[PDB]
């Protein structure tokens, strides 16, 4: 699996848990490939590098 | 924000 991570690296396992910014790409992402928690995910926002 | 779990 890849993301839109500069560095995406390709989380190779069953399960994986992504995340969309919300700072306008609307591009998805590896929550591990952007060292983000799960609690992080649900509860706020998430503004990718290059939309901050 | 928007989540998803892959499988
Ligand atoms: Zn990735
Ligand atoms: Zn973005």
């Amino acid at each position: 699996s890849v993301c839109a991570a500069q560095n995406c690296q390709r989380p190779c396992k069953d399960k994986v848990d992504w995340v969309q910014c919300d700072g306008g790409c609307d591009e998805w992402f590896h929550q591990v490939c952007v060292g983000v928690s799960p609690e992080m995910a649900e509860n706020e926002d998430y503004i990718c590098i290059n939309c901050a | 924000a928007r989540t998803a779990q892959t499988a």
